[PDB]
């Protein structure tokens, strides 16, 4: 017991504890974006008693929370540990106690998060931590330090835990399955390991620099040593964009999986898949800044990166285009997974769509800094890879659990998240186009209206991820009563027309991945004898 | 000298953990783990002053 | 090494055969996880004298 | 070997590692790494011996980790073909990021130096500032690592072709090369009329060359790790992949610094 | 001018340049609109009628037709919107011919204002703080977190440079009404152009997070006419 | 009108203007090194630097110039 | 190498008779200390050498 959960070697128990630790840190994000949404209800002080430091510092807990400690640990971390194995024929990971720290550096690095924000003031400075407000003279004291470490240990988690997906898939797939065979979901993870290699080495020369001028007399960025703040910009940049997409593709992989499933059709253009995930992923390094239009840089400058930006456009709509081809013509089945990535269409198409405004670098001038930017961003990472996310958990939990959940009470589930998401982001464009600055704690009186209204769609939210919890407590209490009472789906494909009940009982899976095969809760030793296709 | 295949045949017929199979394995693990406790509790005996703003008087 | 398989043995908390009911882990644990940036606050508004 | 006998051994070649404490160990050094440094540059702690012993624990832990690669390797037989290629290409990507870190210090320097700000005299270098010249012990670094890649070249020959007494002193000089030059970085810094103080200019100088040279060390930990090897035969004519990672490492270092010396030493001054 | 409750479109434009943004975002709604129609109807029509349909078709798995044609349209559409987009970006960042320039320097909460063209009869340098009026000084009637201590006086019809810096940490010179926007960087100098078409009073705020007073560094410009803006020039 | 300020100039075309206000006072200073502090056509450089000049920025050169530290090449 | 490194020897002994009345005057970016280092007397760096680098 001591020994199988702290000296773990297996991917399957390690994918376990990195759900865990996805799970707990959701609640204090969420938690830290309820105070956030309840100190901008009206005008004035309102709970935090005038702190705006205070204010600041919950605002960079709460991005980092919401990154860096739930959503990579879990679509990552968590899926990609669990399923990646399973769905070529692995045995195990290649490197298993590399697949090891890279789990344990986690619970430290959110010891030294939780620390920051406890001693002298915190850090109010932003998650892209910019100098000079950022240096001892803006910020003095041990709290920036202690933020700096945090992100350095979650970048020795990403790389070690990329390393390995990569020597993984092409080392160690089994007899017959080429390149061209693997499931999508394989090559999204695959995709996402090289963005993450050639990234974080130039993010950890930014912070570490930072680090240097506040304690070792160092002149970066410092402007009275020669140094340059835009610089650490540049750099912070160069990481930052390549991130959202280490973000989307491994949501893309889950999507493509739930659509065909609930449709009872194989996906359309399957190999033009891969190529665009491909391109998405070379041209998300050449748009870094497009996120510095009003920095000052050059008129050429600037035109050449609104039509790199624009192009981006191109692949990701020949990937929206194929999954409805997909769903047309098909029969099409309800299940909650099939739910949420129906809406993952329609709510992710709008978040892109806003950002093709932003990409022209002539209309960013009325787009900087503006709420119009923090509504394009929750469209696209909070109605995207957070739907993504639900759609993944309801997918696979069954079989890697053995229990069933109580199928009426996710429908409820999923359509108080859609009705409250809708309602805290979509008045955040009316206020940014109307010209609301972000990362305030207070604002002139006009923009009261639109503040009320996003505030309580933000209880709407937190209400429907609080019957989630019990969703998860009645499925461990009561999951083996789930399958034999009508309160749960016990087949995500039904029989065929012309097939009748008892023909469909000699194969009762029709599956194109292999981990639909195995035990419901899958063997500690899946494959002695290894699988073998055409 | 040679002692590949002596050390060869020891490791393979073991019980013990891999760490603990070498004859000489008790010289370092035994001290190691002290030490490991100690570089690991002291800096958490330091949260309560840093939280309290109280600055160690090296001077 | 050799481990066992079943339905509650993937897990690394005990759900079943224990003598406090499972809601006391269930609901405590995320009980916590919602209640950090609480203590945050209270920490630091009693810093600034605000209580 | 029939069936019965067959159903003994495994079926698949993939390595199947048993628990070991060192992962969750190294990351409790790493914590206790992260929180002494901070408060210790701040005040909180009075010296520096609390670093210094976490810098300690974090050396020795991961040295234990490297002791069990070494028996699963060469006293119990778990490193097949595919386990061997596997580690050589998860050692391919490992220098590739490092490669990359070095890509961020190129930028930061060319950014700084191409159009130099007015406070240093919009001129590079800046004013006031004697930099190192290229003809000098800067020119016997560049001539000493230049010649342990040739060493090592005939040393790795002499291992495939069953020649002992050669590999073994094609190895103890490629040593005492790379331990050459650590010391006469050392040497070229306590004199140099100029600091990490001195502005951008001795920032982006001394972190370039001064990573470079912390990797050095790290580069002369391994011959001398793969010299112990050598010489007690755990190394075979066929099989010594402790010792490909080593070559592989020896000459990206050395395009490196050969970078580093064009463009710090030639063209920046 | 100033924001309205419930307001959701631009604020009234004074400058030819906040004349073209907004021409530029309404030409580029045009087509995602377009495209927001297709998709959203496509989806809807999809669910409506195949949720009922008992046999699948599962043979179709691909087509060179539609997939060549649904990757050259947006193409086009992104073509048709990228000229207009190049023209208002060099139109917006000439500076040609002004007859004024006014520096504007960011600190830790306050802005600063300096004329030094010596245009004024006695030829020095015009210069002055601007503060928010805090809450518990505001007259009855004032706008809260919006209106100054001093603003800056400048004449209509006339072409104006402002220049843009800062002393301490970044900040961010911003009047929506005006169509500017740009950072405010410790060590370096970056320029803007603006004409005014019209008098009245235009606020703006800070936009570069610059620690616990970002919410308490307001803008506001008067314009005024030209021999208003002399007087004005010549006692203050 | 009685408004002017300094124009278009095609060395420095760009938004970032650092380099004009400093090249400017730089000129200035060594204009009057040479050719005297009084010199008709030296007032050129004059207007330019103080037209788009932060004073504070003036006021550390003129300090760093006293003790012989300023970095611009005057002499 | 011996021959140019043996020259720079002698023109560090020349410095080390040096007062510190004509030790030229720092510029604005050098020997920045925006606090001091955390080691010693806060003052000195690493590689700190008296003959060649001095805070006056
Ligand atoms: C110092 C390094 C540690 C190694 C020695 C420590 C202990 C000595 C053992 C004595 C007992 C004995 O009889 O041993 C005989 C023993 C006989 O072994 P055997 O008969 O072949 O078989 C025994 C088994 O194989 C296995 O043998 P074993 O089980 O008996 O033990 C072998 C070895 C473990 O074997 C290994 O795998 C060692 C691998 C270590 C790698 C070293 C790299 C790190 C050091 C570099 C330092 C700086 C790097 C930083 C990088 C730069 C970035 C900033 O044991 C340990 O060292 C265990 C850890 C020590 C205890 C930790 C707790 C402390 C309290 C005690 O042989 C040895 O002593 C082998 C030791 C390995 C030699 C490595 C050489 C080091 C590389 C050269 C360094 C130069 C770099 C300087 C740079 C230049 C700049 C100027
Ligand atoms: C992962 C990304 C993510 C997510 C999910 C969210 C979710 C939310 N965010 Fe935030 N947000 C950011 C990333 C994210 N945000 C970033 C980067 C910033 C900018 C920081 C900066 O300005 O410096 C920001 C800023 C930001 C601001 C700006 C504050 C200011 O400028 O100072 C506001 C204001 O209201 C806000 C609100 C919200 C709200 C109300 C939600 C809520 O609606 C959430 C709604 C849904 C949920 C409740 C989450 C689901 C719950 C889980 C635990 C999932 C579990 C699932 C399974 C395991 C299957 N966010
Ligand atoms: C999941 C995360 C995610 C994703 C996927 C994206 C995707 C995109 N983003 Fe976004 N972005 C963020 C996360 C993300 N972004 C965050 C966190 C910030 C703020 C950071 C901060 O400041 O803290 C940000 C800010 C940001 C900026 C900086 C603006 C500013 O700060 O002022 C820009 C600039 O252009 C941008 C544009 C885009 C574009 C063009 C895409 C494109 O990939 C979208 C393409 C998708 C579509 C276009 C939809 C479907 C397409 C079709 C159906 C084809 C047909 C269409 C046409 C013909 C037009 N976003
Ligand atoms: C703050 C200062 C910076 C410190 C850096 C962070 C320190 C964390 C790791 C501490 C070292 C302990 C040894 C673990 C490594 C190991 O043992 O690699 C050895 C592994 C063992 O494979 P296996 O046992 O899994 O399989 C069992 C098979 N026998 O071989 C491989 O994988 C092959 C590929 C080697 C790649 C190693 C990469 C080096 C890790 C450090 C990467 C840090 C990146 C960030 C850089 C700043
Ligand atoms: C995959 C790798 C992708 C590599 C990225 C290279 C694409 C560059 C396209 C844009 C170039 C451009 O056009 O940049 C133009 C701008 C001009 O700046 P300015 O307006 O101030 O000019 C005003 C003149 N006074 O130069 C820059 O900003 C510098 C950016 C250079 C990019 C360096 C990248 C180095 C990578 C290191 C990390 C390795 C990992
Ligand atoms: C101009 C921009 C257009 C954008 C359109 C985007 C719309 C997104 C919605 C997509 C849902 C429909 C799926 C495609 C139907 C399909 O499956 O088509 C594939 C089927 C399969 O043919 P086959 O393999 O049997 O024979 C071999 C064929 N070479 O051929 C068709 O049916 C023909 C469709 C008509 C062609 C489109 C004409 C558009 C005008
Ligand atoms: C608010 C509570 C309101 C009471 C509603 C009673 C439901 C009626 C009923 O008893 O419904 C019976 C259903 C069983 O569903 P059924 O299909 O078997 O019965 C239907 C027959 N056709 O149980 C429920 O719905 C339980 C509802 C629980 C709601 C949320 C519980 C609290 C969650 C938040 C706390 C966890 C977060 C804490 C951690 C921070
Ligand atoms: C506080 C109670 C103490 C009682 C006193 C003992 C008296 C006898 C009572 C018997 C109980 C013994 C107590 C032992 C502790 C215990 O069983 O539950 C206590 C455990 C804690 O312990 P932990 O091991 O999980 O570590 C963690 C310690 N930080 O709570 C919990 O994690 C609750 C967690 C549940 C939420 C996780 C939901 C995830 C579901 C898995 C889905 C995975 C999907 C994967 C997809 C990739
Ligand atoms: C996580 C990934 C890592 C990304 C790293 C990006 C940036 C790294 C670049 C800096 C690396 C260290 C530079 C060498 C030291 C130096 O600077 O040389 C030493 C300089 C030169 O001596 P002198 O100034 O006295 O002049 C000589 C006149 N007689 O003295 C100093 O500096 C003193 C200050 C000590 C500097 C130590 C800084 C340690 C923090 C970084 C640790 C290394 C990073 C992780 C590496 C594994
Ligand atoms: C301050 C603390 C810092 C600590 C860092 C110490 C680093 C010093 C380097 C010591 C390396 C010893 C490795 C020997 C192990 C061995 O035995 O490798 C030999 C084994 C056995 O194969 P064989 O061919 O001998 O077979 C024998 C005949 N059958 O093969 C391998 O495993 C190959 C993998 C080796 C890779 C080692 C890890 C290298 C990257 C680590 C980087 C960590 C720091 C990164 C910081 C940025
Ligand atoms: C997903 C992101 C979508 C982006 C949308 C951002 C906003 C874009 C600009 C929209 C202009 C709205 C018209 C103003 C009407 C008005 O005049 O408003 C009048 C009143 C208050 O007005 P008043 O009393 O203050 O003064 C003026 C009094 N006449 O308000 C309202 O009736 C609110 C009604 C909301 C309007 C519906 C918006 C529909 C647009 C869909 C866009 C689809 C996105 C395309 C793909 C990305
Ligand atoms: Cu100045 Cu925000
Ligand atoms: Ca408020
Ligand atoms: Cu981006
Ligand atoms: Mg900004």
């Amino acid at each position: 017991m001591v020994q199988r959960w702290l000296y773990s070697t297996n991917a399957k128990d390690i994918a376990v504890l990195y759900f865990m630790l996805a799970i707990f840190s959701g609640m204090a994000g969420t938690a830290m974006s309820l105070i956030i949404r309840l100190e901008l209800a009206a005008p004035g002080s309102q709970y935090l008693h005038g702190n705006s430091q205070l204010f600041n510092v919950l605002v960079v807990g709460h991005a980092v929370l919401m990154i860096f400690f739930l959503v990579m640990p879990a679509l990552i971390g968590g899926f990609g540990n669990y399923l990646l194995p399973l769905m070529i024929g692995a045995t195990d990971t290649a490197f298993p106690r590399i697949n090891n720290i890279a789990f344990w550096v986690l619970p430290m690095g959110l010891v030294c998060l939780v620390t920051s924000t406890l001693v002298e003031s915190g850090a109010g400075t932003g998650w892209t931590v910019y100098p000079p407000l950022s240096s001892i003279q803006a910020h003095s004291g041990p709290s920036v330090d202690l933020a700096i470490f945090a992100l350095h240990l979650t970048s020795i988690s990403s790389l070690l835990g990329a390393i390995n997906f990569i020597v993984t898939t092409l080392n160690m797939r089994t007899n017959g399955m080429t390149m061209h065979k693997l499931p999508l979901f394989v090559w999204s993870i695959f995709i996402t390991a090289f963005l993450l290699l050639l990234s974080l080495p130039v993010l950890s020369a930014g912070i570490t620099m930072l680090l240097l001028d506040r304690n070792f007399n160092t002149s970066f960025f410092e402007v009275s040593g020669g140094g340059d703040p835009i610089l650490y910009e540049h750099l912070f940049w160069f990481f930052g964009h390549p991130e959202v997409y280490i973000l989307i593709i491994p949501g893309f992989g889950i999507i493509s999986h739930v659509v065909s499933t609930y449709s009872k059709k194989p996906v359309f253009g399957e190999i033009s898949m891969v190529y665009a995930m491909a391109s998405i992923g070379l041209l998300g390094f050449l748009v870094w800044s497009h996120h510095m239009y009003i920095v000052g840089l050059d008129a050429d400058t600037r035109a050449y990166f609104t039509s790199a930006t624009m192009i981006i456009a191109i692949p990701t709509g020949i990937k929206i285009f194929s999954w409805l081809a997909t769903i047309h013509g098909g029969s099409i089945r309800l299940a909650t997974p099939m739910l949420y990535a129906i809406a993952f269409l329609f709510l992710f198409t709008m978040g892109g769509l806003t950002g093709v405004a932003l990409a022209n670098a002539s209309l960013d001038v009325a787009f900087h800094d503006t709420y119009y930017v923090v509504g394009h961003f929750h469209y696209v990472l909070s109605m995207g890879a957070i739907f993504s996310l639900f759609a993944g958990y309801y997918y696979w939990s069954p079989q890697i659990l053995g229990l069933n959940y109580n199928e009426k009470l996710a429908q409820i589930q999923f359509w108080l998240i859609f009705i409250g998401a809708n309602v805290i982001f979509f008045p955040m464009h009316f206020l940014g186009i109307n010209g609301m600055p972000r990362r305030i704690p207070d604002y002139p009186d006009a923009f009261a209206g639109w503040n009320y209204v996003a505030s309580i769609g933000s209880f709407i939210a937190t209400l429907s991820l609080f019957l989630f919890i019990y969703i998860l407590y009645d499925q461990l209490v009561n999951g083996l009563n789930n399958k034999v009472n009508n309160k749960s789906v016990i087949y995500n494909k039904a029989p065929d027309f012309v097939e009748s009940n008892t023909i469909f009982n000699l194969n009762t899976v029709k599956s194109s991945s292999i981990e639909f095969l195995l035990t419901s809760p899958p063997a500690v030793h899946s494959f002695n004898t290894p699988a073998v296709q055409s | 000298a040679n002692k590949v295949i002596q050390l060869q045949k020891i490791f393979q017929s073991s019980t013990k953990p891999l760490w603990w199979r070498h004859p000489r394995s008790a010289l370092y693990l035994y001290p190691f783990y002290a030490i490991f406790a100690v570089a690991v509790v002291t800096p958490l005996l330091y949260i309560p002053n840093a939280i309290r703003g109280i600055k160690a008087k090296k001077a | 090494v050799h481990f066992k398989d079943g339905v509650y043995e993937n897990i690394p908390f005990k759900v079943k055969g224990r003598k406090t009911p499972y809601a006391l882990s269930h609901f405590g644990f995320f009980a916590i996880g919602f209640a950090v940036p609480f203590v945050a606050c209270y920490v630091q508004l009693k810093k600034s004298g605000a209580f | 070997m029939t069936h019965l006998e067959r159903s003994r051994h495994q079926q698949h070649p993939f390595h199947m590692v048993m628990p070991s404490p060192w992962p969750i160990v190294v990351s409790f050094a790493l914590l206790s790494l992260a929180l002494s440094t901070a408060l210790t540059m701040h005040g909180y702690i009075g010296n520096m011996n609390m670093v210094y012993l976490a810098l300690f624990v974090l050396l020795t832990s991961s040295i234990l980790w490297f002791r069990d690669i070494v028996a699963e390797a060469t006293y119990l037989g778990d490193h097949t073909m595919a386990v061997r290629k596997g580690i050589n290409l998860g050692f391919l990507m490992f220098v590739l990021s490092e490669v990359l870190i070095f890509a961020g210090l190129f930028w930061a320097y060319f950014h700084s130096a191409m159009s130099p700000d007015v406070t240093l005299g919009a001129c590079w270098p800046p004013v006031g500032i004697e930099a190192v010249q290229p003809t000098e012990l800067p020119l016997l670094n560049t001539i000493i690592l230049l010649s342990s890649g040739a060493t090592v070249t005939y040393s790795h020959h002499a291992l495939i072709a069953g020649n002992r007494n050669k590999a073994l002193s094609g190895l103890l000089i490629t040593f005492w090369l790379i331990v050459i030059f650590v010391t006469c970085q050392y040497i070229e810094y306590t004199n140099a009329a100029f600091t990490i103080s001195d502005g951008v200019y001795g920032s982006v100088f001394y972190a370039g060359t001064g990573l470079h040279f912390l990797h050095m060390v790290m580069l002369a930990a391994m011959l001398g790790v793969n010299y112990w090897r050598m010489r007690n035969y755990h190394l075979t004519a066929g099989h010594h992949v402790g010792y490909e990672t080593t070559i592989i490492y020896t000459h990206v270092l050395d395009v490196i610094w050969l970078f580093l010396y064009v463009v710090f030493y030639w063209w920046g001054v | 001018d100033v924001p309205t409750p419930y307001a959701c479109y631009f604020q009234d434009s004074a400058t030819p340049n906040q004349e073209g943004i907004l021409e530029l975002h309404d030409n580029i709604m045009f087509y995602l609109l377009v495209i927001l129609g297709l998709v959203s109807w496509m989806l809807y029509t999809i669910v409506m009628t195949y949720s009922k349909n008992p046999i699948a078709y599962k043979y179709i798995k691909h087509g060179q037709t539609i997939e060549v044609i649904w990757t050259i349209f947006p193409a086009v559409i992104l073509l048709i919107i990228a000229f207009p987009s190049f023209i208002l970006l060099y139109l917006c960042d000439e500076v040609i011919s002004p007859a004024m320039t006014i520096k504007a320097i960011g600190y830790q909460w306050y802005w600063k204002y300096e004329y030094s063209d010596f245009i004024n009869d006695s030829g020095e340098t015009v210069e002055f703080e601007s503060y928010v009026i805090p809450d518990e000084l505001l007259e009855e009637g004032q706008l809260r977190l919006l209106d100054t201590d001093t603003s800056m006086v400048v004449p209509v019809d006339t072409h104006i440079r402002f220049v843009v810096t800062a002393a301490d940490v970044i900040h961010d010179f911003a009047i929506p009404s005006l169509g500017i926007k740009v950072d405010a960087t410790p060590g370096r100098l970056n320029q803007v152009s603006a004409l005014i078409q019209r008098e009245g009073v235009f606020y703006g705020a800070c936009s570069e997070l610059c620690g616990t007073g970002h919410a308490n560094m307001p803008i506001k410009i008067e314009a005024v006419s030209l021999p208003k803006f002399l007087e004005w020039l010549n006692e203050q | 009108s009685p408004l002017h300020t300094v124009g278009f100039d095609a060395r420095f075309p760009q938004q970032n203007q650092t380099k004009h206000c400093w090249q400017s006072y730089v000129d200035y200073h060594k204009c009057v090194n040479m050719k005297g502090e009084d010199f008709a056509p030296c007032k050129v450089f004059w207007k330019t630097y103080n037209a788009l000049c932060p004073l504070d920025w003036i006021e550390k050169w003129d300090d760093q110039r006293e003790k012989g530290i300023f970095a611009g090449d005057i002499n | 190498t011996y021959f140019v490194e043996k020259e720079h020897a002698e023109h560090r002994e020349h410095l080390k008779h040096v007062p510190d009345s004509e030790w030229p005057r720092d510029y604005e970016f050098m020997n920045i200390r925006s606090k001091p280092f955390f080691w010693g007397d806060g003052d000195k760096t690493l590689f700190w050498n008296p003959v060649v680098n001095r805070h006056i």
